[PDB]
């Protein structure tokens, strides 16, 4: 039906400032209030604040909290809706998600996907996808900073028997995961298996054959 | 602010059963609250809105109940499409605030443990590193321990859990367990294998391997 995804930088120094961007794609702020949403690791979602359609003129009204350093604003020739923080620390840390506010069904009707901001004086990390041969599959993406990185086999087709894991973060000070997929015991001739580890905060692309 | 509270917080009721969740509200609310489910790992998603509205596409086996301050959320009977962690909020005033938060883990009967030990990848073995998982693969409860064993011995701190969410299909959790013993030991050894008892399977089990190679 409609579409929003949200997009900006994974990894931001403290100091720096925070900038996201939810696309949309399926209606308008001209009959919408656009707020976000964020939660930190494993917690709950908390308000930051929304922005009114073109009658009330598009007015914002920031969560107390945040109120003084967030400044959400959109462009309608462009359809988006982008969120700047300034002085993100490692509190405002959490997946920040870009919510619109309907009609009745009113708040929160249609959210984006997710977009993990991790605050870190550190920095960047291609990850390292390696082969695991076997009946089940499965791929090693080793090594990389910041999160997350997401997998997926065959860039569609497999799906019902995959298990994709969480994430550690290695003394190396590193995330390493492991997707694996369980598959039919004869069904594995010379036949394909792309590995599909897909990663945005490096800007890195790897599509390891297992 | 007007603080909001959900009851209970992680729970597990079963198959069939009533899962039933309460929050509370610090003031007052009205028709104003509506509720989330949160699937493993995605973004909320509207199950209820003010107080006794069904949404467009979520069952029927789902229901709000009155308005006030006492709130109260009821599934008619819970599947196990259901582990998620469902959240309440209110609208009336701002900032909107939601719930603590509820999780719903489901539960099954023992689905005793898979193992598939997978030997390490030739190249990664390029590194100076090499790092040899083990996998189980659906099993409940999430009760299991791996014991890994070098040749027929060990030297631990290198074992490490991930397990992943309960499925939704099965409910049975799964998890890896990479032994990563790095490089250049790979080798001065032959056997690493990888046992694991469970609540569910009696007496132990194991896939290993003396290696194969070089």
């Amino acid at each position: 039906q409609v579409q929003l995804q949200e997009s900006g930088p994974g990894l931001v120094r403290p100091s720096q400032t925070l900038s996201l961007t939810c696309t949309v794609s399926g209606f308008t702020f001209t009959d919408f209030y656009m707020n976000w949403v964020r939660q930190p690791p494993g917690r709950g979602l908390e308000w930051i604040g929304f922005i009114r359609d073109k009658a009330k003129g598009y007015t914002t009204e920031y969560n107390p909290s945040v109120k003084g350093r967030v400044t959400m604003l959109v462009d309608t020739s462009k359809n988006q809706f982008s969120l700047r923080l300034s002085s993100v620390t490692a509190a405002d840390t959490a997946v920040y998600y870009c919510a619109r506010e309907g009609h009745t069904a009113a708040p929160f009707d249609y959210w984006g996907q997710g977009s993990l901001v991790t605050v870190s004086s550190a920095s960047t990390k291609g990850p390292s996808v390696f082969p695991l041969a076997p009946a089940a599959l499965g791929c090693l993406v080793k090594d990389y900073f910041p999160e997350p990185v997401t997998v997926s086999w065959n860039s569609g087709a497999l799906t019902s028997g995959v298990h994709t894991f969480p994430a550690v973060l290695q003394s190396s000070g590193l995330y390493s995961l492991s997707s694996v997929v369980t598959v039919p015991s004869s069904s594995l001739g010379t036949q394909t298996y792309i590995c599909n580890v897909n990663h945005k905060p490096s800007n890195t692309k790897v599509d390891k054959k297992v | 602010d007007i603080q909001m509270t959900q009851s209970p917080s992680s729970l597990s009721a079963s198959v069939g059963d009533r899962v039933t969740i309460t929050c509370k509200a610090s003031q007052n609310i009205d028709k104003y609250l509506n509720w989330y489910q949160q699937k493993p790992g995605k973004a909320p998603k509207l199950l209820i809105y003010n107080t006794n509205n069904l949404q467009t596409g979520v069952p029927s086996r789902f229901s709000g109940s009155g308005s006030g301050t006492d709130f109260t959320f009821t599934i008619s009977s819970l599947q196990p499409e259901d582990i998620a962690t469902y959240y309440c909020l209110q609208h009336i005033s701002r900032p909107r605030t939601f719930g603590q938060g509820t999780k719903v883990e489901i539960k099954r009967t023992v689905a005793a443990p898979s193992v598939f030990i997978f030997p390490p990848s030739d190249e990664q073995l390029k590194s100076g590193t090499a790092s040899v998982v083990c996998l189980l693969n659906n099993f409940y409860p999430r009760e299991a321990k791996v014991q890994w064993k070098v040749d027929n011995a060990l030297q631990s701190g290198n074992s490490q859990e991930s397990v992943t969410e309960q499925d939704s299909k099965d409910s049975t959790y799964s998890l890896s367990s990479t032994l990563t013993l790095s490089k250049a030991d790979y080798e001065k050894h032959k056997v690493y294998a990888c046992e694991v008892t469970h609540q569910g399977l009696s007496s132990p089990v194991t896939k290993s391997f003396n290696r194969g190679e070089c």
